[PDB]
């Protein structure tokens, strides 16, 4: 039915600018006022700006004010702000939400898009097998490790068995991210068969696949 | 700005047990400004109560809400673990707009101590000149938990990295990571190699171990 | 940035409801429903009510809180090209102030004359009275209360016409001048006062409403009074002519067109809710007339039991009903004396309220233009009323009804209907209905439903184009009884209807001309909003 989409966003230098994009589709966008609302890794909602309809009416967050410049394209429904001297407190994922009356306030939300700002330097993620040991059932693991920034795709044997696995969060050290991921299996699964771990990062133009056994 | 404190943050229920959660405000609010939002982990947010009473499309009719002036409260009546997910609530009432801090819903369990594996260094991770070490505590409950790492008889603390899952909504348990960083030239050294649980379950600390002799 | 706010969200309702509401609520309410065959009027006085007359009423007072200044600078900041319609606004209310005023004046001389243990306008015996006379309303006679109100208050027979006011009337005057002494001090400082004085004149009728209410229902054929007021008569809802008074009276007395809630809204708050506030005087603004016509009748329903008179002699509107006929019934019942000093002190308040939203969208329209006269209202008005009170003795003078019924006619007649119809088109055409809402949603916080844009952009007009196309077809010419207006009498109060219209293409045409570069980018400039 509805749909927001925001796009644009990734890593960017402390000082830099950028800005995304909503796209609205499903209702007649000339006569919802929108507004821009974002929300840091600490997970607490900020908003940023609102626009009127025919964007004669703008209002901005005292935080933002004057780094920030919302922007309307009705004919084409867009929606976009312009940031100008990003800080690293001004990371978070940006959502693109509406609502025109107040009193109702935010009807639809869009899915969300990161931005990280950052003076940390892109890097590429090293990925270890992690097999044991030297049981009814079995645990394994593939170590992620070193990497930055996220957003990275861990999956288990092409994405086969969802079941039985826990992929923990990354957790920011020396402006790098580690993580890794556990699975169970029966005994008499593996080594049977084969079992592969699969981490993907986009940023760096990572792709990986691999295998574990006893040695 | 009209700043909404919200309590408690952090709120452990049993299904079907009734919770209210309170949003306080720095200053006045006009009832109908208020607003509820509701947001399921790993995705955007949900519109649930608006106005202040007035729930919206799809929300059960399980929720209400109350209150005005500085004081607003959500009440979840009854609960199922559909409904585990932290709730904020907004004020319309002027600008610039303003969010509370926010209340998480976590299901309460019985308690259950968790299954530690214990890894060692990859036979790549070598060959990068250094080693790290990793153990698993899964489906465990509650959420805190504590490791200890332990060398030779031996324990310090540094370089260790801990993660911790948010929780499941199949058996509602959690999951920890911890993993201890070192190096190549370091674990040259010594042998044994030990990772503990202490949890609420046993006073008696789950206990895992590796020799560097195989 | 900074202008002056109402003392209290009272003060305002108060003006509106006050402003709004005038002898026409009394006179024309209840004898509309009446002849239009009782509460089945009701339906179309309802449909055109909700459709045609409060979105009008909601729009002016939008653009009063909203564009934040007078009549000419709100359309001034709006679409300049029509600037002239604030112009023209502005001097209809200038206009009215010649004749309008009047009323109160003979209130007043009532009142005064409203002093004793027996009232004069009873007896058929005293020396202004004729051979033609009769104690009550009769067909083919003259009523004592009418022979009053003719051969001795307005002197009236002493004139052969418009061309002869002859002498002027001076317990009339100092009565004049009591009232301009009286709107002068309402208005004499800010809306600090006029907000508060309110208070006393958009109430104390609601207070003489309710014990001439009972009053009224206690008398004998009370009971039956209200059975003509409301008694149902279904065929009129095929009736054309029914709609049109109907929707004349939804529409004329709810106010817009004189720049006042313009005006008055301009003291809002941005913020403050003008929806609630449109819908809530509306309300209070008919049920106040529905009421009062359940007062009337009562009273009228008892001279035609007790008293004996048709009803069709009694059943009126206009001044002649509260000046005479109702004054006729009271002098009849006890405690005589007492009836008339709180409706005439009623009547009084009636206008008061009224009068002051018309010279105050004259004042505050102004000070939003020449500022000088923003730094003295302070004897601004002072000359303004002094105007208006020696032009003021013309209607002061025993022709006084010929010159006042003239103006009435004329002046605000077709003046008005044309002037807000620009309005309409200008917000809901030419600014665009699209940023009209925009601007009412940074207001209040939502936009207007799909329903009320659709009344102003096509109801509206079509609803105001119905009125003077039914009024051109049941047009005469200028006549009170038997006395016909000389065609140059007619013609002169054309212009007083013409020069109110002939300012919007004055300014469409002078500011186009006076506008620099090609023709078709000199209109842009006079299409976009001061805002912007
Ligand atoms: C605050 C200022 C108050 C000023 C009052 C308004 C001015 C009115 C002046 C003309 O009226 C005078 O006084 C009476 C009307 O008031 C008239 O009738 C009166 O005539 C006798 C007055 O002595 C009485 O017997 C009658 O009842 C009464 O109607 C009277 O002919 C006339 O000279
Ligand atoms: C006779 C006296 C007592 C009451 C007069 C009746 C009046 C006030 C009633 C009759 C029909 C009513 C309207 C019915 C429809 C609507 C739709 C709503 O979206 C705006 C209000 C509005 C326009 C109502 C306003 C009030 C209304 C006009
Ligand atoms: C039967 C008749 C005589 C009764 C009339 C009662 C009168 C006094 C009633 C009718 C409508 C009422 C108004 C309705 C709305 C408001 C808004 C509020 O913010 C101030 C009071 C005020 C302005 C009320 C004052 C009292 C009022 C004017
Ligand atoms: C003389 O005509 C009026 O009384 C008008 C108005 C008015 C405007 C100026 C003046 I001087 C007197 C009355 C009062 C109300 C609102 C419109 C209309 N009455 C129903
Ligand atoms: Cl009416
Ligand atoms: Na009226
Ligand atoms: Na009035």
């Amino acid at each position: 039915e509805v749909q927001l989409v925001e796009s644009g966003g990734g890593l960017v230098k402390p000082g830099g600018s950028l800005k995304l994009s909503c796209a609205a589709s499903g209702f007649t966008f000339s006569s919802y006022a929108m507004s821009w609302v974002r929300q840091s890794p600490e997970k607490r909602l900020e908003w940023v700006a609102e626009i009127s309809s025919g964007g004669r009416y703008i209002y901005y967050s005292d935080t933002v004010t004057g780094r920030f410049t919302i922007s309307r394209d009705n004919a084409r429904n867009i929606l976009h702000l312009e940031m100008s001297s990003l800080r690293s407190e001004d990371t978070a994922m940006y959502y693109c939400a509406r609502g025109e009356v107040r009193q109702r306030g935010f009807d639809y939300w869009g899915q969300g898009t990161t931005l990280t700002v950052s003076s940390a330097k892109t890097t590429a993620p090293s990925v270890y097998p992690l097999a044991p040991v030297c049981g009814s059932s079995v645990t394994l693991g593939c170590l992620v490790k070193g990497y930055f920034p996220e957003p990275v795709t861990l999956t288990w044997n092409s994405g086969s068995l969802s079941s039985g696995v826990h992929t923990f969060p990354a957790v920011l050290q020396s402006d790098l991210y580690t993580l890794s991921s556990s699975v169970t299996v029966t005994s008499s699964t593996w080594p049977s068969q084969s079992i592969t771990c699969n981490v993907a990062h986009p940023a760096s133009s990572t792709k990986v696949d691999k295998k574990i056994e006893p040695r | 700005e009209n700043v909404l404190t919200q309590s408690p943050a952090i709120m452990s229920t049993s299904p079907g047990e009734k919770v209210t959660m309170t949003c306080r405000a720095s200053s006045s609010v006009g009832s109908s400004y208020l607003h509820w939002y509701q947001q399921k982990s790993g995705a955007s947010p949900k519109l649930w109560i608006y106005s202040t009473s007035n729930l919206a499309s799809g929300v059960p009719a399980r929720f209400s809400g109350s209150g005005s002036g500085t004081s607003y409260s959500l009440t979840i009546s009854s609960v199922e673990a559909e409904d585990a997910a932290t709730y904020y609530c907004q004020q319309f009432s002027g600008y610039p707009l303003t969010f509370g801090s926010g209340t998480k819903l976590e299901m309460k369990r019985a308690d259950a101590a968790p299954t530690v594996s214990i890894f060692p260094p990859s036979s790549e991770q070598l060959t990068s000149g250094g080693a790290s070490v990793v153990c698993f505590l899964n489906n465990f409950y509650p959420k805190d938990i504590n490791v200890k790492w332990k060398i030779d008889g031996s324990e310090r603390q540094n370089g260790v990295l801990n993660s911790w899952t948010d929780q499941d909504s199949k058996d509602s348990t959690y999951s920890m990571s911890s993993t201890l960083t070192l190096t190549k030239d370091e674990y040259e050294r010594h042998n044994s190699y030990t990772c503990e649980a202490t949890h609420k379950t046993s006073t008696s600390p789950i206990v895992k171990s590796f020799n560097r002799n195989e | 940035d900074e202008r002056e706010t109402w003392s209290g969200k009272v003060d305002f309702l108060l003006s509106v409801i006050g402003f709004a509401v005038d002898l026409a609520n009394v006179w024309r309410f209840p004898y509309l429903c009446y002849k239009n065959g009782g509460g089945a009027f009701l339906v179309p006085y309802g449909i055109m009510l909700a459709v045609g007359g409060i979105p009008l009423f909601y729009m002016e007072l939008a653009l009063g809180q909203h564009n934040r200044k007078g009549a000419i600078t709100c359309w001034g900041r709006l679409v300049p090209l029509f600037k002239g319609i604030g112009y023209a606004v502005v001097l209809i209310a200038f206009y009215v102030g010649f004749y309008y005023n009047v009323i109160i004046a003979w209130s007043l001389r009532f009142f005064f004359a409203s002093f004793t243990n027996s009232l004069p306008w009873t007896s058929c015996n005293n020396i202004w009275n004729t051979p033609n006379c009769r104690p009550f309303e009769s067909q083919g006679f003259q009523s004592a209360a009418s022979e009053y109100f003719n051969r001795y208050i307005l002197e009236l027979n002493r004139s052969e016409g418009i061309h002869d006011l002859g002498a002027i009337k001076w317990d009339m005057a100092l009565c004049l001048l009591i009232v301009y002494l009286i709107c002068y001090f309402s208005l004499w400082k800010g809306i600090s006062t006029s907000g508060k004085v309110v208070w006393f004149t958009a109430l104390f009728p609601y207070a003489v409403l309710l014990i001439l209410l009972i009053r009224g229902l206690t008398l004998p054929g009370s009971f039956l009074g209200i059975q003509y007021y409301l008694t149902p008569n279904f065929s009129a809802i095929y009736k054309a002519e029914v709609w049109v008074d109907a929707a004349t009276q939804v529409f004329f007395s709810l106010g817009p067109g004189f720049g006042v809630l313009l005006a008055y809204a301009s003291y809002n708050k941005y913020h403050n809710n003008v929806y609630k506030d449109a819908l809530l005087t509306s309300f209070i603004n008919s049920a106040t007339s529905f009421i009062a016509g359940f007062v009337i009748f009562s009273v009228l329903g008892y001279m035609a039991h007790t008293l004996g008179v048709r009803i069709e002699d009694v059943a009126t509107e206009g001044p002649g009903l509260v000046f005479v006929v109702y004054p006729a019934a009271i002098a009849t019942m006890p405690a005589s004396t007492f009836w008339a000093l709180i409706f005439f002190m009623m009547l009084a308040t009636l206008g008061l309220d009224s009068s002051f939203g018309g010279m105050e969208a004259i004042i505050t329209a102004l000070s939003d233009e020449f500022p000088k006269i923003k730094r003295n209202r302070e004897l601004f008005v002072a000359g303004l009323f002094s105007l208006y009170f020696v032009v003021g003795l013309a209607s002061c003078t025993q022709g006084g009804f010929y010159f006042f019924h003239l103006l009435d006619r004329y002046a605000a007649g077709y003046s008005i209907l044309v002037a807000v119809f620009f309005e309409a088109i200008a917000v809901s055409w030419i600014y665009g209905t699209n940023r009209f809402s925009e601007d009412i949603r940074d207001m209040i916080g939502f936009p207007p439903g799909r329903y009320w844009q659709v009344c102003w952009r096509f109801v509206a007009p079509i609803f105001l184009l119905f009125i003077t196309v039914y009024g051109l077809i049941g047009y005469e010419p200028l006549t009170y009884a038997d006395y016909v207006y000389p065609s140059w009498a007619n013609a002169l109060g054309w212009c007083i209807a013409g020069s109110s219209v002939v300012m919007i293409p004055a300014v469409a045409i002078f500011k186009l001309l006076s506008t620099p570069g090609s023709l078709r980018q000199r209109f842009t400039i006079l299409t976009t909003p001061w805002r912007d």
